[PDB]
């Protein structure tokens, strides 16, 4: 621990750390010691494996900022929703804060095309439905948007939903003829549910991260 | 036996056969591959 | 030189009309709606003036 | 033991659907009948 | 592994019972329809 900054008119403190710790900690900004309060966090790229450089932690929501992934992944921000109220079990731990809505915004790939390279994927949980909009081409303004209302497996009848034209939305610059093949946008959403559940289970690992730090703060105080 | 020469004929019925698929997927399959865009064909064994 | 200068022309319509667009898909009010659509389109013009010049 | 339970999984949820589709092939072995009574009865007024 | 397969393997073995269950019945209803217009229409035979 190198510099330790409180402010009393607005009661923040802000930890400046060196290079070398096994968390990789660099600035550790906050208000309050308990968990799911105000606080940004900030790291070391060359001693972190996931590349990230900030979170920031509210009651509400997280959000955390990356550096060179080799998937390109810059942006990440989950949006939480109010907890269940269920009375066996009161800890943090044991009751995660259920994900709502999940943006992820990715560097632009020069080896990929920017009408194919998902500059921002949106996975809005509790109405389930999955937003990309692509990057940008340098002789064009507007990205190509795509809309997709990921179904549940089984309906209320017991039939697996067969996918329809009907729920795919897609705003294409140019049309590309096989992009509006069923079998292309069926692969797309086997992928792209794949991707939510690899995001929300990043998100609740990012939480364990969070609380893992501030319990090993809590030691080192 | 006669070995038979290879026409559009056994290749739509490879092009057939080669995927059971669903009613939905088999639409989805007649727009991914046409006659024109046919990604892959199998003929072995014939 | 000049290349580099439309390029950045257009890299700040591009800022500009992305704010409009999401100006665009938040209002709620007809008037306000069609008028900030034809300072779009008066925005356009600008951008195509200047590339033309 | 895996593979094959659920190859046998696979093949249930569609037998579930093909079922809810064989109710439907039930109903028109049924309607066919059905088009027999019709056809037997519209001969028989025509013989009328 | 196996265990839960084939777990999963009886409970979607009552789903095709229970849906074959509303077969044999819309099957036996459908019966009495065809039978009870042969009924009304050999009614009509005897009137011939």
């Amino acid at each position: 621990l190198e510099l330790k900054h409180i402010n009393k008119t607005t009661d923040l403190k802000t930890d400046y750390f060196k290079p070398g710790h096994p968390q990789a900690l660099r600035v550790h900004s906050y208000k309050s010691m308990q968990p799911e309060m105000d606080r940004v966090i900030e790291f070391y790229e060359t001693a972190r494996v996931d590349g990230l450089m900030k979170r920031e932690e509210t009651p509400r929501t997280m959000t955390e900022y990356y550096q060179g992934r080799p998937d390109f992944l810059s942006y990440r921000h989950a949006s939480f929703g109010p907890r269940v109220k269920k009375l066996t079990l009161s800890s943090a731990e044991s009751n995660p804060r259920p994900i709502v809505k999940i943006t992820e915004r990715f560097f632009r790939n020069p080896a990929k095309p920017a009408e194919e390279d998902v500059a921002e994927r949106v996975f809005l949980v509790a109405e389930e439905r999955i937003q990309l909009r692509y990057h940008c081409r340098e002789d064009h303004i507007t990205a190509s948007k795509r809309e997709f209302l990921r179904r549940t497996e089984v309906d209320s009848k017991g039939n697996k939903i067969i996918m329809t034209p009907d729920m795919c939305i897609s705003f294409e610059v140019e049309p590309m003829e096989h992009t509006k093949k069923l079998l292309y946008q069926y692969e797309a959403m086997m992928h792209l549910k794949r991707e939510e559940k690899l995001s929300r289970h990043q998100v609740w690992e990012s939480e364990l991260e969070v609380l893992e730090i501030l319990k090993l703060r809590e030691e080192e105080e | 036996m006669e070995p038979r020469v290879m026409d559009d004929d056994m290749l739509k019925l490879a092009v057939g056969d080669q995927g059971p698929q669903e009613e939905a997927g088999q639409l989805a399959k007649q727009e991914g591959i046409l006659f024109k865009d046919v990604l892959s064909l199998q003929l072995d064994f014939r | 030189e000049n290349q580099e200068q439309g390029k950045r022309k257009i890299a700040k319509f591009e800022e500009k009309h992305l704010s409009s667009l999401s100006a665009i898909r938040e209002e709620l009010e007809l008037p306000n709606i069609e008028k900030m659509i034809l300072e779009c389109s008066a925005d356009i013009s600008e951008l195509f003036d200047a590339l033309m010049t | 033991n895996d593979i094959e339970t659920l190859k046998g999984e696979q093949m249930k949820l569609q037998g579930v659907i093909k079922s809810l589709e064989k109710d439907i092939q039930g109903l028109k072995r049924e309607i066919q009948e059905r088009d027999e009574t019709i056809q037997d009865k519209e001969k028989r007024i025509y013989d009328l």
